[PDB]
């Protein structure tokens, strides 16, 4: 089985910085065809893609939030963290990290997702 | 370091003439027929586009009742047949045959489209035939034939591969053996293991491996034993342009067009794939009904049929015509009607290989004898069956030889060639 | 959200109900997967399709899709109780660069 | 003025073959596979119409183990290797590849119109396919190969030229790098900063520079060092007629037609263009598989490996077979459905590389020093890297060395002709 | 039959012969009826709706005579007999002679 659990501060203030970090067992990171994304849910509106690494080193982000993303895995705690500066309030919303298993055609998926965690800024 | 055989093996005067009587296969020319639910075939796949390879066996010359055995000595000799001239008899008409796939997976006909192309809705496989490439090669070795064809490796990556990810392309040697299929113009590669369509090729070659002989390997061979003559004269064509339907396992880049809008914005499907032809079959292009004198083999091995073999690979498609053979049902009906006749297909093919044999004698020095081990052990422990892995068209000669080649064809162009 | 989806379709049990989700030429027509995901509120969202009409491991057999012109649909045949659930259309886009995902079209089993 | 190389340059009866093991290259036929946003390559682009310019590396003869040096002395001569032989072996079978846009330019079939073409309304492109032009030469040398094709170059008027006007053509020189693409029947031209449609030619080369090799240039060079032997046996047909849609570049000139009335009143587009076809592939037109013995090579250079350097280019459109490769998302389906199959494309490429090489001696006197100098003082500085700029085919003979020719087939082939 | 009349033991059927045929696969039709030999389930995937019926299977090709031209004549010509193959070196047992022509050609 692959799981994944979610971690990071549930309360963050404007203006600060915000570091997800999502656990990884089941599964090595330093196997090739690897790759985890982060999805951000506010509350009560459709998903939203922000994240994607892979066994490569190699980093996308979404366009909008590119100037504000940084994304990289530590191959020793299995982990992936990520990083958003500059929180707005509107930021408050669920972060999934879900597997993201890098089909050869650019339509990706998650095969698997995380709990979920509340993020609040206020 | 190899040797020329001729270096150390003696020629001889003594000449003799081999060959079957009159080889016949019938079967069905798209699949192996068999029993509702059992794998008793009931009646073989015999088709123009299959490797005919003859796993011809040859008498033993030193246990072999010579008239006068004076020209060579037992006690420190032995003897081996060298295959000097062969002749591929092929007896049925010649005529191109034909295959299909009620299908065939064929989203349109790209070739030249008047209106950009609709929605590929659920399994828009089509009924679709061809008529395919024409190849003529034979082989004459001692080893068995070795082929390739493209199967399954090791994934790029290492992820538990996302179903249905890229198939990675591995090249794959292997013994050609008997029934075994002929590249068509679709490319030597193992469908069955490669293309879980199941539709992206016609019936009779889908669920097999589509071999072509490994001429580089062949000619490379230290000993050369797997051939010393062959000939080629395969040609084809594109008679159509069609595409291929499903998911694009590989987009296109963007950078590699201009978004479309409205009907055009939905980009068709790049798997374009071609229909081969098996383009004009004539006398004057025959392989077969000739003599060829394997006088002058590149190879090492200048014919010496090491363990008494012989391995002829045939491949014939200007003879592969699949002729019906419809049954009437009953014949108390007084007008024509579609279902009272069943329909058969079944493809005749006839062989008759003929050969001339040179006997040849080995002295045992001490180099020879190691030469010849190191060469190949399995020869030495003949004097002094690996092969029942492969299929191969048994042909016994043993019987079949003869001292005499003027009464037989082969042996009166023998005689007039030499 | 360049994909689209109907904000919300109901359907009584053992009827079935199809939700559409149209794109454009660049995330969609250039051939993108589409993957539909059953989410739950409050809970982790689910792969429900993988590709186009295409069934994970472990998902319902009854559920399905289609691929047609610039969109794709998830017909969920013989409608039950667990249906009650949003679902969410996901393809790659070739102007933003990256993956979207659509409207979540909240599914509703009627009495 | 330039002198014979062999005026000065001295032949010796050592003799060597080399050649690689297996070369092996599969990738996509039409672009390259990447990743979703990155230059990192994931699967390249091996179609049968690049040229495939192997940039061989020799030994250094003067740093050599050879068993005995008296045949030269060290302290007035040096070594250079002569290409006496080449063999370009070819594994794959024969079979000619597809190619296609899924938006190609193509209004309508004006090759036969029942009825005068209706409005060109936004965006008429088409799926469309095609089988390119045949093409087989091989080219060898010691420089690297130098092909041509239409580019961009300064307009007739320097007005700051108006946007879409005419893109002027130039003829520009430039080095064949491997994988470059050969003229396919659409013309030798930089589709990529020549054509802004996209849409013009198919997608596998429509972002490639279609390059010819300059013939003329290369047998008109001094030196004569690009090539001293070669070969071309390429050939096709109109397959299908059609026309380009667009706003007219250059309007018919009004003496140049009476002028229409209702529907005809619109006169159509008159940049019509062919549709290229590979026609018949056949043994018989195989210029690989076989040996070329340059012993009267045209060029000043008669086969002298300047530097320990060659350069074989080949082109092979007779076995470009595109081969699909379906792989399946799930078996769970008990029924064919479209979508549970993605396509994939897959083009596999063989070669095997044989030659011979004699051995030469050249003595330094002040004369032939200075001419040497002249010709290329880096082939002095080599004994008392440029292409860096070119991407070439890495193949390293240096180790592959051996003196016994009779153990390889060329090797054998060039002692049976010898 | 050629093979069994150059393998006669004494050649008297022919002692000399010539062919020049050859031909191409006009089109590529389909016979109807019911299916004799039923594909094997293994051999394809199951179908639906208008596809779910397979069609038959049962191809057969149409011929064409293709290029006929004066080069390709074996008419109109000596042929000799000098170097029959035959060990019946063109005697002519029985004062009896048998031609078979086949003229495509000019039908």
């Amino acid at each position: 089985q692959v799981t994944l659990r979610e971690s990071g501060p549930a309360l963050v203030k404007p203006t600060q910085t915000l570091t997800l970090t999502c656990t990884i067992s089941g599964l090595s990171l330093t196997t090739s065809g690897v790759c985890v994304s982060w999805i951000r849910q506010p509350p009560g509106k459709a998903l939203e893609w922000l994240a994607l690494i892979d066994w490569d080193d190699d980093k996308y982000y979404s366009t909008s939030l590119r100037t504000r993303l940084t994304i990289s895995k530590d191959i020793s705690k299995n982990q992936v963290v990520l990083t958003m500066t500059n929180m707005d309030p509107v930021d408050t919303a669920t972060f999934f990290c879900a597997r993201t298993r890098c089909t050869s055609n650019w339509g990706y998926y998650f095969d698997s997702w995380g709990r979920g965690t509340r993020v609040t800024v206020s | 370091a190899v040797v020329s055989t001729d270096e150390y093996v003696a020629r001889t005067n003594i000449y003799y003439h081999a060959g079957t009587s009159r080889l016949l296969a019938v079967g069905h020319p798209y699949f192996p027929i068999k029993k509702p639910n059992n794998n008793k075939i009931l009646v073989p796949k015999v088709s123009g586009l299959q490797y005919r390879v003859f796993r011809i066996h040859l008498p033993d010359p030193n246990k072999f009742g010579f008239p006068d055995t004076s020209f060579y000595n037992p006690d420190t000799q032995r003897l081996v047949w060298a295959c000097v001239g062969v002749e591929v008899g092929r007896g049925q008409p010649l005529g191109v045959g034909i295959s299909g796939h009620p299908l065939l997976n064929k989203l349109d006909d790209t070739e030249n489209a008047s209106a950009y192309a609709a929605n590929a809705g659920v399994d828009n496989r089509e009924c679709i035939s061809m008529d395919y490439k024409q190849t003529q090669l034979c082989l004459i070795g001692c080893k068995p034939p070795i082929g390739e064809h493209w199967g399954k490796g090791s994934p790029c990556t290492n992820v538990a591969v996302n179903p249905g990810d890229c198939p990675p392309l591995e090249l794959i040697n292997t013994v050609i053996q008997d029934g075994d299929m002929v590249d068509t113009g679709f490319g030597a590669m193992d469908f069955t293991t490669l293309q879980a369509n199941k539709s992206e090729v016609p019936l009779d070659i889908c669920t097999s491996i589509c071999k072509y002989p490994d001429y580089i390997k062949m000619v490379s061979e230290p000993y050369g034993d797997s051939l010393f003559f062959y000939l080629r004269r395969e040609q084809m064509f594109v008679r159509h342009l069609f595409n291929r339907a499903g998911t694009v396992g590989e987009n296109v880049p963007d950078d590699l067009y201009i978004k479309g809008s409205g009907s055009t914005a939905n980009l068709a499907s790049s798997n374009y794939f071609p229909t081969p032809s098996g383009s004009m079959v004539t006398s004057d292009a025959q392989i077969f009904n000739k003599p060829y004198w394997l006088q002058r083999a590149q190879g090492h091995n200048n014919g010496i049929c090491w363990g008494n073999q012989l391995f002829v690979t045939v491949v014939d498609t200007t003879r592969s015509t699949n002729m019906s053979l419809c049954a009437a049902i009953s014949t108390s009906e007084t007008t024509y009607k579609n279902t009272n006749f069943k329909e058969y297909l079944r493809h005749g093919e006839e062989y008759d290989l003929q050969f001339i044999f040179q006997l040849c004698k080995i002295t045992l020095t001490a180099d020879v004898m190691t030469y010849i081990h190191s060469m190949n052990s399995t020869i030495l422990e003949d004097w002094n069956d690996p092969l029942k892995k492969y299929t191969f068209w048994e042909v016994n000669l043993k019987e079949k030889f003869s001292a005499d080649l003027d009464q037989f064809p082969l042996g009166r162009k023998f005689l007039l060639q030499a | 959200s360049v994909l689209t989806q109907p904000p919300s379709v109901s359907g009584a049990p053992g009827q079935r109900v199809t939700i559409s989700c149209t794109g454009s030429a660049s995330n969609i027509g250039a051939g993108y997967d589409v993957h539909w995901y059953q989410q739950v509120p409050g809970a982790a969202p689910k792969l429900l399709i993988f590709v186009y009409s295409n069934r994970p491991s472990g998902v319902p057999d009854r559920i399905s899709g289609s691929k047609s012109g610039t969109s794709a649909s998830l017909a969920i045949s013989g409608l039950q109780a667990e249906d009650e659930a949003d679902y969410y259309c996901q393809s790659y886009d070739d102007s933003l660069r990256g993956w979207v995902f659509g409207g979540g079209t909240k599914l509703t089993v009627l009495g």
